[PDB]
This record gives structure tokens, C-alpha cells and sequence, in this order.
């Protein structure tokens, strides 16, 4: 587990219906919300990868060894029952483990994609922002709607605002 | 000036199982166990034969119920619950093995034995128990041989069938067991009866035995049916005294097919690769919970109602 | 001033295997393969029958060894090693099929056939091979029919059992195979012998055959036993003229039960759902290494002494 | 793996007996130790989830007689089938434990790291990491202050101005 | 003035499957499914018997093709395609069970039955169909018993084999089914024929099935075989009348060995633990896709050509 | 997935045949060395998996004759059983590599990130991350200094005042 989803991120945003992960900003001219497309497609792609494997099964042809409509000899009947039930016990167990295993992974994978988005923004903001521990970054310079966007774009150049930001941080 | 990172959530979420939690809520999930089946035998794309009330054994010996299924080609053969094998009552040795061979075949051709009988033999026994066209009849592929003169000894007879084909042939015959001494005497004579059959891969002797028995289809007599596989080039010979129910044709099972025992009616407009008693299973899912008895290409059977596979993150509601 | 984060550790860690490391020390771990079973049959909560020296087949035909086991109800049936089936030496066709049917059952009721024989048949024949009270007897559920006049032809005879019940009945009979022509003639006469049996769903016939054989319980002759299921509403008829060992009762198998073959003593104060040749297995664990042949509701057998499941973190002791 | 347990933390604390995870501190009043209840429960609750899965639970009857002869061909098939079932279960049993153990170990590691991360973000600009799992705090943090750190109620703003001065001089 | 962290990459990387990605490129990978096997039988360190054109059943009965294989010790026994079991027409009842026993064994000893016959019995008869060197012979472990005086009744006869050893013995015998009533009367007399066979555990009876007149048809002279086990301390007796093909020796299967059906040449230089019809599999890998039919200590067969296990990180070239 | 391989590290280095993970240079005099401990940690865990894979077995005998006919009904039971076993092993084998591979990839990612992290904490307040996996160092760091960073012997407090005033000016 990676610590963000069901972690230092308090809860999810029901209002973000545009992606799995995204940004909420607050600046001079209001607040905004926008989904991050790369990170959500990373996660969705990995899910569909699992679903492909789930259906990518392909089949041996089995024939009948049990009469549906007539008595089978008692001893061979018992052997066939023991065998069939033993096979089924194995599959029931394989299905249970598969799903328990795959779900654990899927949850932690999604938590990981969140944490990687968070970490990219952090490194991007460099010395111009500080972590609030609940998922936000407090930015120590005027950050216009087109600034915010540069953060989501990956345009944001920290050295352009570094002087201002360090000034306010140290005071 | 803030910028906040977060994930989505949904108002109502699905519960799934993980390794460390039986009740994990996620944004979404799908089933992995198939629970719904088609209530039809989906035969589109298959040369199928629906046997109706004809039992596979009856196709070989030619019980009236099987008159429409004496020869044919198929890749799927369907057997039904009410299926009749015997009109003249009796039983077949290794019958389940014979049924499975027929149900794995891709068809049946029939070939004359060419057996012919001298004039002291009536080769056309018929019975009320085998009605064919509103008249007394008998198994289509066998001949009931009795004395042409009612109380006289059936003559010592020899009949040989030569498989001159390149594939093995399946030949069946019967041994009559009268239900009284008088019946035995009238059919075959007072002489001791002996019937022996032989090929390169078969040698056996049979003796008709009189015995009182319950009536089945009105008769207290029985026929014991036997069969063997006559290899290419090989000769099978019947040497007999009375009591032999002789083959008039033999069978050749051709190719391979999928045998299915089912309750479901046929749908020739839908396609499937997986069958069971109640019909067809058409699904992409790896597991199913409908039946532990399936034939064809199927999802594995599991003892589980549901198994949800997560397709989203932990749902953390607001 | 500083604040330091850390994790516990223990003096004595235990080793588990991982995907990448087969010698991984962890704080704690727990077993997943059961290695000890109880060496008794734990029968608490079960209406059970211990057959002792009575073999399951002998319940059907009434060997003396099974006199206290001719009828009953049980959910658990226990067969012991070397149990006796036959007093008069012989064998049963498809014996193991029949033994399993009985061992799947939850009881046996006995129903009389009502067979009677005319004034020329002795029905009470006995032998030194089956004893009760230290004297000659015979199978309790069968009757050895011979000619009343030694050396004379056994009369052509018909006996019919009618199943007037709602459940299928299991009928057993014997065919006698004398040890000499002389013996055969005395019992049944010089005539050819034939026995045919017929229901709506069964037809068979048999010939007593003479032949020198080793003595088993003192006898060189044999009895071959045969059985079939008689459906409700059906009649089965025996036509015979010497050689039939005829049923005086038929059997009805009732319900379902667990069959166990073991020679472990019975313990009524402990319970179990899993059994093997020498005992019971009570465990929560999903695997066991006691035996590959188990019966009941059992953990899966594995070819390993031990599989430790970690129940804590890597143990990292101070160095 | 996450880098903390058997990672940037040199070793475990044997003398921490009522927690899996905890805190050691040092201030003017001296030193102390405390376990963190939530993180240890999150680790423990997950183990017991595995144990619950492992002990969840078909009736089988006999198909080979202990005490009498079994026909030779059917007996070989039974032996072949039963051995093939045992190979599958033996493999599964080993795979289960191996996978499970890997995951339990890594899960514990991450609960330690998440605790460590929670405290970092909370100390904000008032402390610095020494790489061994310690946070060097650049202001006086008395026993009451330490508890607010462990409590998750430490307010960094109250000491920030001083902390920044002490970090730069 | 900097320091940069990174990882290695390789010019040409290998593709593998993951839970989420078919086609994931990794720096290196190794195969887990063995697809190549050695085309010889690797017998190094095995004391073994290549039977050649001797069929295992012929070892017990002493067919000419098996003369060099009537006894021996081995931990491995190799059977070949089209091996000869019989020199005279006929077959063995319950043959696969017996072939599997022989093929599970670690050797064979032969023990004389000690059987002796009165002067009215001729037991030295031979036949053109079992040539040995250039002459009429018979199965080495059996004797064809016929009336010394042609046409007279073969005497009522008893023979008893006593197993006085501590392990079970395997005894085989044959039944002659004559080609016609005339051949039967010549060899054994006009009496009705009976062969009964009885130990403490086993009883059975046999009647020769006499055939019918043309020699090329399915009912002619043949000898069919039967067998059972005689336990230590137990005796087995033959009471017979004509028609018995009596054992002059019995067999003791000893120890255990590995049975192999293959047409692959033996190679005494390499070692192996796994075999198939094409010869050998020598791999450390857990799976193989060479054949579903293998004996020994083997990797599991899988329906896949290749399953690559990553042995490095994601490969990320510039 | 951790942040690093196929993440904030744009690509791998084909010229580094020296190990799996390592450092590259920039100073006066300046330009690559591989890190031994993290490479070994990775390789060691791969060879652990290789050890389990080749782990080997029950002895099986033949239950079907290659060269003669088996009885039809028992033949079918044997066919059904063998294909069932094979379907299971085919499924297990595919699951095994898919799952093992997923873990190998992430494990490797993990070792990259732990090295990176250790260097971060080492450099303390004397460097800043460039987001591409580099640390821009704010003091002069010659070949001996750079070696001390790889060798885990770098002492941050020795450069810290020089570094802080370059960072803040
Ligand atoms: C199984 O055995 C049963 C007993 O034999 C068979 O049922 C018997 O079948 C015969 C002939 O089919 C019936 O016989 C006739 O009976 C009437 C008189 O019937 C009334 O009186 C009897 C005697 O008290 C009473 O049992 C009946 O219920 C009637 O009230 C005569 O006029 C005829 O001449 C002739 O004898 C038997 O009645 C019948 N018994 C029973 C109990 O039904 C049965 O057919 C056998 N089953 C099979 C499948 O073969
Ligand atoms: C096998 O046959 C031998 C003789 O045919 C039987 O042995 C004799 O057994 C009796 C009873 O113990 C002894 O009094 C004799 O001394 C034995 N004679 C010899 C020479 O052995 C033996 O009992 C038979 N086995 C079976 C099982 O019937
Ligand atoms: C075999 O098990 C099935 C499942 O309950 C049951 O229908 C059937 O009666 C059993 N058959 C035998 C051999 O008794
Ligand atoms: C729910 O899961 C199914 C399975 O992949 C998918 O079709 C669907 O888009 C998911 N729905 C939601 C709520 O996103
Ligand atoms: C079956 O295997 C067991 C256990 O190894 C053995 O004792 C018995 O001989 C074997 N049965 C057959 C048919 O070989
Ligand atoms: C079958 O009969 C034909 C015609 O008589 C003959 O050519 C052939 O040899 C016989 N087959 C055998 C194997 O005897
Ligand atoms: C069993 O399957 C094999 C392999 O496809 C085949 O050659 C043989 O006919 C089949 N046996 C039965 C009983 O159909």
C-alpha cells in the first residue's frame, strides 16, 4: 500500500466524473477542478489488461464420462465422483485465490498511481510550495489560472518564480 | 494560492474480497462466475442429430423408434431422456461402452452381411412387440431365425461376414432366451442349442436358456445382445443351432462427434461451444456455477454463487 | 531535540519462505500443514456401527460373524481388517461394487422373500463350515436346497420375489459348485443343472461346475454369490433344478452414511469429520501430511512436513 | 519493498513490547518510548484477514479399499489421479505461503513508511530527516509537544519562525 | 554541478506477460516451458531390458520372440511397437492389467510347476505356427496336452501347483478352441470337455468353443490365455478333460521397475528420469510441451509453446 | 509501481554494463559508476525466484498403452482426467509467470527508488531534486566528494553553510 488513497488523502471526490485522478486549485480568480488524463489512463489500461487475461482463456474439448440418463457401474461411478469433486475443489480454490489476489493488487496499483501524480507535482513545484499533509500544495507566489494549468501541463518552470517564493516562505 | 490532488469516488460502491479483507469497498467490479445459461441446445454451425426417443443402441440394431436414425452424418449427437433401445425386451453386454462409442462418432454407414438361409429356415420372425407400419415386425438390422416347420430341429448353420473395407466394422447379434420349454421346442426343436461366434479377435459360445420371467412389452422372453469390432480384412463366423438373432447389416462408425445428453430443445439459430443437461453456456467468464456436468469447451465449475473482481480503486465516500 | 520512528523486534525470530528468499526471518509465523492426528476413531455425535470381525458382505448373506449386524441404522459404518464375509468358502461377483454400496449406506432393513419349496426339497442343509453354538449351520439369509432323496433328481422349481415396496431391494443368491461328480449327484441327481434368474431389468443364468479344489474351512466345494437390485413393483424369478442357494430374505439399503476402514479404537468423547486408516484428524488447517487416503471432510494432503505462514514483519535484531 | 523495515531503519526495537510501530524521543526532560496504536492495528488486522482466509472450509468417500484387493488397472488409474491431485495441492500450498509471506512482509514495511510519512509532513519545515528514521527538530519540543506529534495534533506554525532561523544559522 | 541516478538498459530486450500487460519489454528472460527433448532413451545408471520385438505377455508364456527374455532383473523395462506376444492365433483375457503388472515389475523368475501326465496323454505336440530355429515348436512355458490314442477320450486329469514360497506367483494357462468337431474328437475324444481351475481364492471353469468347417473363417483353431495370482502357501488345481494348455512353469514378478513404451534408440551415456514415446526429457524447468503422455519424474505437460519469466527490470531504451 | 523505472527516469543507460543501478557525474573534471549493493539486492531476489522455479517430483507410471487398445469406458475417464489436470497446470503456469513477472518489475523499480531515496537523505539540505532523477548540488563537489556520495560516506554538515547560501541566493 502506498499511503494516499484511504490514506493521507481524506476521501475521494464524487464530483470528479471526468477521470480517476485530478487537481483542485484555488487562486485569485476563483477555484477550479480538472482531471489528469495520463495517470487515469495508466490505471484504466492496467485494469483492462487484467480483464483481457480473465477472458483470454481457451478451451480444451471435454466429452461425457457420466450418463445423465442411465445407471453407471458403481465402482467406476465412485472414482469419477471423487475425481470430479477433487478437480472442482481445486478450481473453486483457484477462483477464490485469483480474485482475492488480483483485487489486492488492483487496489494498491491505484493507490500507487495517485502517489506518483502527487510526487510529480511536488518535484515540479520544487522550492516554491509546501506540503500540507492532506494532499495540497501551498504555493508561495501568485499562481494565475494559466499558472495552475502549467502545473497540470508540466509547463511550470520553478526558476521563474523561485525568488518571489523563497522570499514569502522565509517570512 | 493552493493546488490539491485527489481521486474520484462514487456515491454507492461495490464490495469485493482481497487477501487481507473480506469486505473491501471499491468503485467498481465485475463477475467472474457465470450464473446464467441458455435453455436451448444452441446447434447453429453444427451438423447435429436430435435422436428424439431413439436410443443410440437402437440405431445399431434398428428398433422401430430409430427408423429415421439408421444411417447418417453428424458432428453433434443428442440423446434424450425417454430414449428406446429395445422393442423385443433384452439387454446388451458392455452397453455403456457401446453407447459412448456411438456418441463419439460422426456418423453411421450400414453394410449388408449378405447372410442367406436354406429353406428349412424362416428368417422372418416378427412380433407384436416391434410394430413398424401398423404391422408386426422386428429389429431392422437383425433377423429372427426360426424353424420353417414349427416343431422341428433348426438345422446346423454357418454364416461368415467378410470385412472387405479399410476400416473396422461393428457387428451386433442376439441370443434368444425363450420363456418356456414349449416355446423353445416350437421355435428351434427339442435338440440342445449351441451358438458360437468367432473372428481373429473374438471367440465365444452361447446357449439359449429357458426361464420364467416378468412380461416386458408383453413378452417373457429376452434377447441377449452382443457386439464386436471386425477389423479390415477379417472374417467373423456364426455357427448355430437355433436361438441366434442374426445380423442382416453391420455398422461402421465414421469420424468423430460430440455426444450430448440433454433436456433442452434445439435452437439452430444460436451458436455455442459448451453444453449441459439444461442447454448451453455462452460466456467469456472463466468459471460457471450452473452444473458440474458439462461437455465441450467450457468454463470450469466452481462451488460459488459469486466472485467479484475489482475494476477500480478503494471507494472512499465523502 | 529529535523524535525517532521504529518497529518492534524479538529475540527469537522464526524462518519462513518467500517468493525471493527461502530463509527469511520474521517475528512470528504459524503452521499451515497439520502433522498430528488422533489415533482413535472419534465418534461423538455419530450413530455408528462397529462391524468388528463382520465383513459388510456378510451382513447381506448372514454369516455367523455378522449375526449382530443383520439389520440396523447408522450414519457411520466401521469396517475392520480381516473381517469375515464367508463361512462356506466362495466369492461374490462384483464384490467391491457391492462392498461400497453398503459402505455408502445409512442402514439395512431385511425383508422376507417368502419362498417355499415342495415336499421333494430339503431346505435345511447345513455344514461344518458355518457354525452357531459350536454346531453346523448355514448363512442366515440363504437356504441350501438339496434333494430329499439322496442321489435323485432335484425337481424343476420356480420361486418369485415380488418387491411390493416403494424402494429398490437388494437380492443375493448363491450358485453351488460341488467338489466331485459324486457329491453333485448325491445333492441334485444326475440330470443337467440349470439356474436362470429373471426380472424386468435383469437376466442371467448359471451352471454348477464340479472340480477339485483346495480346502477352505475344510471344504473343496464353493459357493459363488450373485446380486442385483429389484425395482419397486418388479418381480424377480428363479427357475432352477439343483444348485441354487436361495435367498430367504432380501436387503434394503437405507439412507446415506460414511464408511470408514480403520483398526483404531473408538472414542465416544471426541468428535471429527475426517478419518484415515489409523484415526481421526481434527484441525483448522487447510493442509495435512498424515495420509493420502482420507475420508469425510478433510484438509488437502500435501507432500510436506511444514509450511510456515508469516504472521509478522521481518525480524531485524540489533547486531 | 518500501525502504524502511530492514532498510533505512537499522534494526527493530526489542524493548518495544506493546506495539509493532512506535516513537523514541529525546528532549530536555530526557527520553521516552511509545507505541503507535493505529499503525500496529492496521498491520495486525491485515494478518488476521489472511488467517481468516486460510482457515475457511467437500465430503469425500473411499475409492480404495484399505483391507481388500483392488483390480490392477483401476488401481493404477486411482494412484495416478491421486498423485496428480497431490502434486497440484503441494504446489499450491507452497505457492500460497511463499506469495503470502512476501506480501505480509512488504505490507508491514509500508505501514512503517506511512507512519514515517505522516510525521514528516506534520513537522513541515520545523525538522529534518537524518536518513536513519529520525527527525531532528529545530526548536524545543517538551513531553507535551512530543505527544502532539504522536497524537497527530502538532501545529507547525507555532514554532515555524524559530525553526527556520535555527535551520539557517 | 550534479549527481544523477539511473538504471541500465539493453539494446535488444525480451518481451514477457504480466497481470496487466501482454507485451511488456524486459532486459532479460528465461523459458519455463521445456520444448525440446532428447530423441533417445537415456539409460545411464539404469539396469534395463530392451525387449525388442518381444511383447511383455510373451515373456510369461514363452513365445519364440521372447526366448532371451523369459527371466531377468531390471529397474527399467522397455516395450517396443508391434512386439510379438503370440505365435499361435488367440489372445489373453484381461491382458492390459497383466501387461501393466509385468511393466511395473523389477524382474522375473520362473518356477517349474512339476506337472506330470499319464501314458494316455501326449504332451509333446508342436505346431508350424510357432517356429523355433527351423522347426515346429510351441510356447516354451506351456504344453499342449492331447490324447495319445487319436480319437479316444482324454482322461479325467488332476494337476496341482503348490506355491511354497514367501511371495505370490503368477500362473498362466491356455484353452484350446478346436477348428471343428472332427479336430476336437481327434485330440480329446467325443466326451463333453471341461476345464476347472481352483485355488483357495480363485475358481473358474472353461469349455472349448469348437469352430466350423472352412479353415479360413473366423471360427478356427486358436488358443486363448488366462491368468491369476497364487498366494504363498496356497495351492491351485486344474481338473480337466481335454482342451487345457497346461503350464510347465509359473512366473514370479520381483521388485519394482519403470515401464517404458517407446521406439527411441537406447543411449547408455546420458541420464534421465522422464520418458515418452519419442525418447527423453532432461530439464530443470517445471513445465514441458513435448507430450501429455510421460512416465517417470517429469515436468508437468502444458498446452503452451512458451512462458517467459522476466529476470530483469523493464527495458527502457533512449 | 514505484516512481522511477519507466517513470520519472526518462530512460535506462545502455553504457552501464557495470551493474543494474548507478550514478552519473557533473563537476569540474566531470563525467558514471554502478552501485553494487542495490544491484546485488535485485539480482539476489531474481535468483531466489529461479531457485523456486527449478525446485523439483513424484514418480508416475503409465496408465495408457501407447501401442495397444485400452477399454473404451476407462479410456474415456483417463482422457477426461488427464485433460483436466493439464488445464489446471496450464492455468497455474500462466498465472505463475504473469504474477511473478509483475512482482519482478516492481521489485526492480523498488530498488531503484530506495537508492535514490538514500542519496536524497544523505544530501540533506545541500541539494535539490530536478524531477528527472538528478540532484543539483549547491556546493563544489569534486571527484572525491562525488565518491563519498556513492560510497555513502558523504557528510552534509561539512558543506551545509556554503550550500544554503548558494540555494538561497
Ligand atoms: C408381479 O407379481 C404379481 C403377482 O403375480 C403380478 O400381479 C399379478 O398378475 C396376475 C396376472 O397379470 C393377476 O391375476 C389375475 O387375478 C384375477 C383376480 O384378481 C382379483 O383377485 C386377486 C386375488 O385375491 C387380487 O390380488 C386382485 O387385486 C384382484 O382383486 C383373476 O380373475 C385372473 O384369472 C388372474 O389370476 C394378479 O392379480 C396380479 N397380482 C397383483 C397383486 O396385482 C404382476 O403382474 C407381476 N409383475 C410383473 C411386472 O410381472
Ligand atoms: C497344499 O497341499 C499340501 C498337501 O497337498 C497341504 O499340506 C499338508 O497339510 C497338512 C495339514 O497341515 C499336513 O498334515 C501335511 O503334513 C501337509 N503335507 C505336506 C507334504 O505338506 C496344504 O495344507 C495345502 N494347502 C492348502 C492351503 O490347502
Ligand atoms: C455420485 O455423486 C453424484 C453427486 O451427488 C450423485 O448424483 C450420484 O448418485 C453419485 N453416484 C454414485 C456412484 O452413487
Ligand atoms: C464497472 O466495471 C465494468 C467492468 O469492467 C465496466 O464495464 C464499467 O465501466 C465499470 N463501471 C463504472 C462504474 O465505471
Ligand atoms: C498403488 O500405489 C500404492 C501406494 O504406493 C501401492 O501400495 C499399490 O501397489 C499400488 N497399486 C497398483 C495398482 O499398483
Ligand atoms: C477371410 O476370408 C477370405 C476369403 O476366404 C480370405 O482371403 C482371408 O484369408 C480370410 N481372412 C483371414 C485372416 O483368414
Ligand atoms: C481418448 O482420447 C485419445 C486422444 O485424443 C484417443 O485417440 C482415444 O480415442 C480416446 N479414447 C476414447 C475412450 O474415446
Amino acid at each position: 500500500l502506498f499511503g494516499a488513497i484511504a490514506g493521507f488523502l481524506e476521501n475521494g471526490w464524487e464530483g470528479m466524473v471526468d477521470g480517476w485522478y485530478g487537481f483542485r486549485h484555488q487562486n485569485a480568480q476563483g477555484t477550479g477542478q480538472a482531471a489528469d488524463y495520463k495517470s487515469t489512463q495508466a490505471a484504466i489500461d492496467q485494469i483492462t489488461g487484467k480483464l483481457n487475461r480473465l477472458v483470454e482463456k481457451t478451451n480444451t474439448e471435454f466429452e461425457s464420462i457420466e450418463s445423465e440418463f442411465s445407471e453407471i457401474e458403481h465402482q467406476i461411478g465412485n472414482v469419477i465422483n471423487w475425481t470430479k469433486d477433487s478437480i472442482t475443489d481445486i478450481w473453486t480454490y483457484q477462483a477464490e485465490l485469483l480474485v482475492a489476489m488480483e483485487n489486492q493488487h488492483t487496489i494498491d496499483m491505484a493507490d500507487s498511481e495517485m502517489l506518483n501524480l502527487y510526487e510529480r507535482v511536488r518535484k515540479q513545484l520544487r522550492q516554491n510550495a509546501e506540503e500540507d499533509g492532506k494532499g495540497c500544495f501551498e504555493i508561495y507566489h501568485a499562481c494565475d489560472d494559466s499558472c495552475m494549468e502549467s502545473i497540470r501541463n508540466n509547463t511550470y518552470d520553478h526558476s521563474q518564480y523561485r525568488e518571489e517564493a523563497l522570499l514569502n516562505r522565509l517570512n | 494560492d493552493k493546488i490539491c490532488l485527489g481521486h474520484h469516488a462514487v456515491a454507492n460502491g461495490t464490495i469485493v474480497k482481497t487477501l487481507t479483507n473480506e469486505q473491501e469497498e471499491v468503485t467498481n467490479a465485475t463477475e467472474t462466475v457465470e450464473s446464467t445459461g441458455i435453455n436451448r441446445l444452441c446447434m447453429k454451425g453444427r451438423k447435429h442429430k436430435d435422436l428424439g426417443n431413439c436410443h443410440p443402441i437402437g440405431m445399431l440394431i434398428g428398433t422401430p423408434a430409430c427408423d429415421l436414425h439408421l444411417t447418417g452424418m453428424w458432428d453433434t449427437l443428442i440423446e434424450r431422456e425417454n430414449a428406446i433401445a429395445y422393442c423385443y425386451p433384452g439387454a446388451t453386454v458392455n452397453v455403456e461402452a457401446l453407447r459412448q462409442k456411438i456418441m463419439e462418432s460422426g456418423g453411421i454407414n450400414k453394410i449388408s452381411t449378405g447372410f442367406t438361409y436354406g429353406s428349412s429356415i424362416n428368417s422372418a420372425g416378427t412380433t407384436r412387440a416391434c410394430m413398424r407400419n401398423g404391422g408386426n415386425s422386428f429389429y431392422a438390422e437383425l433377423k429372427w431365425l426360426v424353424s420353417k416347420s414349427k416343431g422341428q430341429n433348426f438345422p446346423q448353420t454357418t454364416n461368415t461376414y467378410r470385412n472387405t473395407d479399410t476400416a473396422e466394422h461393428l457387428i451386433m447379434w442376439g441370443i434368444h432366451h425363450p420363456s418356456s420349454t414349449q416355446e423353445k421346442n416350437t421355435l428351434y426343436g427339442t435338440q440342445s442349442l449351441s451358438i458360437s461366434v468367432g473372428s481373429s479377435t473374438y471367440r465365444n459360445n452361447f446357449v439359449p436358456v429357458v426361464g420364467a420371467r416378468p412380461q416386458v412389452n408383453g413378452l417373457s422372453s429376452r434377447i441377449d445382445f452382443h457386439w464386436t469390432l471386425v477389423q479390415p480384412g477379417d472374417n467373423i463366423t456364426f455357427s448355430h443351432n437355433g436361438g441366434l438373432i442374426a445380423p442382416s447389416r453391420v455398422s461402421k462408425l465414421i469420424g468423430r462427434g460430440l455426444g450430448i445428453q440433454s433436456d433442452a430443445p434445439i435452437d439452430n439459430n444460436c451458436e455455442s461451444k459448451c453444453f449441459w443437461r439444461g442447454g448451453s453456456i455462452n460466456t467469456r467468464l472463466p468459471f460457471q456455477n450452473l452444473s458440474p456436468r458439462t461437455v465441450g469447451q467450457c468454463p470450469k465449475y466452481v462451488n460459488r454463487r459469486s466472485l467479484m473482481l475489482a475494476t477500480g480503486m478503494r471507494n472512499v465516500p465523502e
